[PDB]
């Protein structure tokens, strides 16, 4: 056994191991999560009992033939929001478990009332915990909760949620809308209904 | 993801109007950047503490070098074989390195 | 007329709520409003007015 | 063998993260005004009597975990570096303990504050998340009482303890507007006109989209708050009849207060309610579930059970450890014959393993630590490292012979 | 850390001269056959 | 180590968070302290 | 429909709904005077062109009913691209001459 | 040359780059974006100035 | 309110630049190294390298 050859083998092991450090930034975990694919729908102004019978049940009834699955949990809230988290086996393709769930929804889509259809409906991958929160405050010509939340959405939010592998962004507020606040007496005065 | 969540947020700051400042009320980044700075700190200390228990028992630098030249080579090569075949490339594995240091 | 009478009487409509979301400062109670609910039995369908 | 069974389990140690969060829950149908009163008291604590610890509070009203509501609220608490808080009282473990105490000491609502489990979720260690399902298609009223009975009969076992309470629940009084269908068509109003009047003026209607400075945004119509805060405000609304004159609501609509659920739940397409509980200060998981499984079997008919969290499914140290070392014993004993041969040396190293284990258990028991993954792998590294001393001196011994 | 070193001192002191060791090649090979 | 990489699913591969790396360093060592070390003992010593 | 309307009524509705697509470099848009709009979501060199196909399509499935009934019945499609033709096969007439 | 020599419109004629596209060699494709939400009229003039 | 980005073109991350200095450099620390197998010393690693 000669030394110059062996002291070069260590140089290869030095470089090959050195090039593997270039996976930086290397994240903490090692994934544990049994893959979570969540379906979300929103009936605006509707109660908890109606959104269960008119949306929630229609979605669940239409969830058959999804390759792999552990269980499905549902919520149907008073606000009119419903979430169905189809949880899969640890190691199933989170990209294929995404589209097949979405394509079962494509068979329950036109059975949902026109009020909930125009109000979004979305299927995305989940983690149930936040990675990072970035607050936007004002320290000059002070804006407002309504003013900041709109700008944070119509200038920045859209660039994220589409960037480096984001599941879904929960914006702390709301973007601006043309809010029309009716008056019953002034409607009654000129014989007008909200219709 | 967090390295580019800043990057997406980075190039929209110059067009910001009066008073818009970015605060960080919740960030997991620095904790991950510490589970390495504490590992390497323990890792390096394990090299010097070995280097000393080499001078005791088998005196002289000209002998202590060998069992301390062999230590990073295996450690480095273990980063490499985390790509191999169809397995790995992670942390806590970077920490299980210390349990094998 | 049979069909028209069904979707007009057998339907779940989404009414709002008392003490909504942009409220009057000092609102104490916030409760949901229930209007027309979906019919359940053969008797309730029989009582649909034409 | 005694210092092993007496030693508790634990999964992955609960780590200080530099960031933790609080959680606020208000009672039956509270307002955004009443939630803000509590959140301001919470944001007060971390800024008034916790200065040299807390960096910032991100108190969010309306947003609570388990789901949205004008009844919830959480605050993200950032902490000042790591070296800036030296003591054991200065880090999350004890900060939350006083946070839990201070809020629970004086409150009209419910505030907790917890630490990050150092993962996404899936199982604490000795905790459970029982799921009670409606099977025979009973009413929701029948499900709630079967859920009530399960909790009541469960709370009747503090000897061999458990800690059980449900999620969301509330079940608040709702206002039901009952439209007199036959009176409406008689006086000349359309059913589609009334439901839009009740829907758009109280809940809000999505009409269409508009352009705001080069951006597609929504158009909502909901009416002023002045005219929708009270049940008496319903009568103030008018609907136009076919003969071109206004008709009030009270002339065709009945008004009743009625109980209802603000958060119904369904497990696998069947109405279900989530029970969340604990093992015991004595028992752990195995018996805690076993008790809960027939505390549910002694419930009314058409009432079933399932597990989700929690209750693995198929994991833990149990059903893993007996398949761990056993197949790490039929390959140790075997490969301990390569250049060693006979049934000789396979007992000259195989049995130096308790020499390693004893001190590891001594350390864990006489320190406060517990049998987690890090102790598991640490108990595995020591044993082959203990071997490379024995298998090496026996090597020298059989080489000497 | 505490898991290994605690289990290391006993895998050093009790493994250097005490019970299994040396009885490994003597008590666990012969005394019989 | 390696016969611990037959684990479960929800406790992911947390015990395979290394039945291998401790071997990927062990078997790597048994190869390095066989190719390298012996030759480094020959170069500088006494 | 004109160029300004198809941007505000279709183009913007599609882009607004493009969030959470696994991998992506950028997105370019056109919205023409003829009433035609193309959004080319370009991905990283080596990403599964079959999976980058369906997830883009399933983000469109959330913006689909927000598009006017006139554009919905007029197709809408998601396909893989090359921006250059492989082969063109012309069909001419040389007998009882037909027409364009 | 022949088209550019005499024309009332614009005609070029080019050669296939021997690929799909992505980059010539020493060529560029600059992209100017509206950031603060200015008008299209304001964008065209900023594009004109550039 | 006027920003810029690149698309074509301007790579992104390619070309001969940022490729060539990482090409021959890591094709130099492995040439010089493997030029010692059955050659040994810092001798022949300059009898071919140059």
């Amino acid at each position: 056994d000669r030394p110059i050859f062996a002291w070069v083998i260590a140089i290869i092991i030095m470089l090959a191991g050195g090039l593997a450090i270039l996976k930086l930034p290397v994240a903490q975990y090692p994934t544990i999560a049994p893959p979570a694919v969540t379906i979300s729908a929103s009936y605006p102004g509707a109660d908890a009992k109606t959104v269960q019978d008119t949306v929630t049940q229609v979605i669940e009834q239409n969830m058959n033939g999804i390759d792999n699955l552990m269980y499905m949990s549902s919520n149907s809230d008073s606000t009119g929001t419903v979430q169905i988290t189809l949880t899969f086996e640890s190691g199933t393709d989170a990209d294929i478990a995404q589209v097949q769930v979405q394509n079962k929804l494509q068979l329950a889509m036109p059975l949902l009332p026109q009020e909930v259809q125009q109000q979004g409906v979305s299927v995305e991958k989940s983690s149930s915990s936040f990675l990072m929160v970035v607050g936007v405050i004002n320290t000059d010509g002070t804006m407002t909760q309504e003013d900041i939340s709109d700008y944070v959405a119509a200038n920045m939010k859209d660039a994220i949620s589409r960037t480096s592998g984001v599941g879904d962004v929960q914006l702390f507020g709301s973007q601006y809308a043309m809010r029309i606040w009716m008056n019953p007496n002034e409607l009654n005065k000129f014989q007008l209904t909200p219709v | 993801t967090a390295a580019a969540i800043r990057a997406e947020l980075a190039k929209m700051e110059p067009f910001f109007p009066s008073g818009l400042k970015i605060v960080y009320p919740y960030d997991t980044t620095p904790f991950v950047k510490i589970s390495i700075h504490e590992v390497v700190k323990t890792l390096v200390e394990a090299i010097i503490l070995v280097f000393l228990v080499m001078y005791l028992f088998l005196q002289n630098f000209r002998a202590t070098l060998i069992p301390t030249i062999a230590v990073p080579v295996v450690l480095l090569g273990t980063f490499a074989v985390l790509a191999a075949f169809g397995f790995s490339i992670n942390t806590l594995t970077m920490f299980g390195m210390v349990l094998a240091i | 007329d049979v069909i028209t009478a069904i979707k007009a009487q057998n339907a779940q409509v989404a009414a709002g709520q008392l003490g909504g979301t942009p409220p009057v400062k000092g609102q104490q109670l916030n409760a949901s409003i229930i209007a027309q609910t979906r019919l359940t039995s053969t008797e309730e369908f029989g009582k649909i007015l034409l | 063998a005694y210092l092993f069974v007496r030693l508790p389990s634990s999964f992955l140690p609960d780590e200080d993260q530099g960031v933790f969060m609080t959680m606020v829950q208000l009672p039956a149908g509270a307002t955004q005004e009443r939630t803000q009163k509590v959140l301001n008291e919470v944001t007060h604590y971390y800024l008034t009597k916790e200065k040299n610890n807390v960096e910032s509070v991100f108190a969010v009203n309306g947003f609570g975990f388990a789901g949205r509501g004008q009844n919830t609220g959480i605050a993200f608490v950032s902490l000042k570096d790591w070296a800036d808080r030296p003591g054991e009282e200065n880090k999350v473990e004890a900060i939350t303990m006083r946070a839990t105490r201070a809020f629970s000491q004086i409150k009209d609502a419910m505030v907790f504050a917890f630490n990050l489990p150092a993962i996404v979720e899936l199982g604490t260690a000795t905790g459970f998340d029982f799921e009670l399902i409606d099977q025979a298609g009973l009413g929701h009223e029948k499900l709630t009482q079967a859920r009530n009975q399960l909790l009541a009969e469960a709370a009747k076992h503090p000897d061999m303890l458990t800690s059980v309470r449900p999620n969301g629940l509330e079940d608040t009084p709702q206002f039901k507007i009952d439209i007199d269908q036959e009176k409406a068509q008689a006086l000349g109003v359309s059913i589609n006109d009334i439901n839009t009047t009740l829907g758009a003026a109280w809940g809000g209607s999505y009409v269409n989209d508009f352009i705001d400075r080069g951006r597609v945004k929504k158009v909502y119509v909901m009416s002023e708050a002045k005219y929708r805060m009270l049940p008496d405000d319903i009568g103030d609304w008018y609907v136009r009849a076919a003969d071109g004159q206004m008709v009030p609501f009270s002339a065709f609509s009945s008004s009743r207060w009625e109980y209802g659920s603000p958060r119904l739940e369904r497990y696998n397409g069947l109405p279900s309610m989530e029970i969340l509980g604990q093992a015991a200060p004595g028992k752990s998981t195995g018996e805690a579930m076993e008790l809960m499984e027939q505390l549910a079997s002694k419930l009314p008919t058409g009432v079933g059970y399932d597990w989700t969290g929690m209750s693995y499914q198929e994991r833990l140290s149990g059903n893993q450890a007996p398949s761990l070392y056993a197949i790490s014993l039929i390959v140790v004993f075997l490969c301990l014959a390569a250049l060693y041969e006979s049934w000789s040396i396979p007992f000259s190293v195989m049995l130096v393993v308790p020499l390693g284990v004893i001190g590891a258990l001594l350390a864990a028991t006489f320190r406060g630590l517990t049998n987690d993954v890090y102790f598991q792998v640490g108990l595995l590294t020591t044993i082959g490292l203990s071997a490379k001393n024995a298998i090496l001196i026996v090597e020298f011994a059989k080489d000497l012979m | 850390g505490t898991g290994v070193m605690g289990g290391m001192v006993t895998a050093t002191v009790l493994a250097i001269f005490f019970v299994p060791v040396f009885f490994v090649v003597v008590r666990r090979r012969f005394s019989r056959k | 180590f390696v016969p611990m990489a037959f684990f479960g699913g929800s406790t992911g591969a947390i015990y395979r968070q290394f039945s291998i790396t401790i071997v990927s360093a062990m078997a790597l060592s048994v190869l390095v302290a066989l190719i390298l070390t012996p030759a480094l003992c020959a170069t500088m010593l006494k």
